[PDB]
């Protein structure tokens, strides 16, 4: 969903 | 000792709103970041959100305008403000800790579920009940073959997560044992947590992931979560034992993650 959950993966 | 304590006041009514408190007896709230996941009575686990290292507030889409975080960083507290009560959500409500804290790059996820606080969002009902011969609903969405299973101790069983929409690999098992919290077995598919050895193995690439339980002792009856972090953030269906000589109720309680 938003930059916050997405951390450091793709 | 680092203690995460989600404080609830299990009972509470419709239509106005809850603030699940987070005191943690241990770190510092923009180190190690807070996630918040609920289990209701009869359907499964939906993440809900979380506040992030320098704060930023990140959300599910179906409970998205409802949440509103606050954090006091010298009490120790997490506040999630639930607001626009409804009467289906009554559940065991979950805080749990990050592994990484601070850096994130190649992100290991999560450490330390708190004990679930158990808050009835329901002015007379809840979920399943009646007297005696009374309890049992389970219908959730995200496809796991088989959930419903019959594995004897030394058989070898494979789960295939088959994803909603697709995942890439990025994929973390939990596994919830009978009167437990969900605890993080293998991360990015195939990549083992400091601790267990070679013998739960999650292994596939794009939508259809299988973790293979091969050396099948006590410990291994239990409900293995597909957390996908690619499209949305859900934990999907799991795992259950059918008990033949015994009540088998399923009262359609619909959870869509």
């Amino acid at each position: 969903w938003n930059p916050g959950d997405y951390g450091g993966i793709l | 000792q680092v203690q995460l304590l989600e404080s609830g006041p299990g009972l509470v009514r419709p239509s106005e709103t809850l603030s699940l408190t987070c005191t943690v007896s241990g770190f510092s709230l923009t180190s190690f970041s807070v996630s918040w996941v609920r289990h209701p009575s009869g359907k499964g686990p939906e993440w809900m959100g979380r506040m992030w290292y320098d704060g930023y507030t990140a959300y599910n889409s179906a409970l998205k305008s409802r949440l509103s975080i606050s954090r006091d960083t010298s009490k120790n507290q997490v506040f999630l403000k639930m607001n626009s009560l409804q009467t289906d959500d009554t559940g065991t409500y979950y805080c749990t800790r990050d592994l990484y804290g601070g850096y994130p790059l190649g992100f290991w996820y999560f450490d330390f579920w708190g004990p679930g606080t158990m808050v009835t969002v329901s002015s007379g009902g809840g979920g399943s009940g009646g007297g005696g011969s009374g309890g049992g609903g389970s219908d959730i969405k995200l496809t796991q073959s088989p959930s419903l299973l019959s594995a004897s101790v030394g058989d070898r069983v494979t789960l295939s997560c088959k994803g909603s929409q697709n995942i890439n690999n990025y994929l973390a098992w939990y596994q919830q044992k009978l009167g437990e919290a969900p605890k993080l077995l293998i991360y990015n598919t195939n990549s083992l947590q400091t601790g267990i050895p070679s013998r739960f193995s999650g292994s596939g690439s794009g939508t259809d992931y299988t973790l293979t339980i091969s050396s099948l002792q006590p410990e291994d009856v239990a409900t293995y979560f597909c957390y996908q972090y690619n499209n949305g953030y859900t934990f999907g269906a799991g795992t259950k034992l059918e008990l033949k000589a015994a009540e088998q109720k399923l009262i359609s309680e619909e959870d869509l993650n």
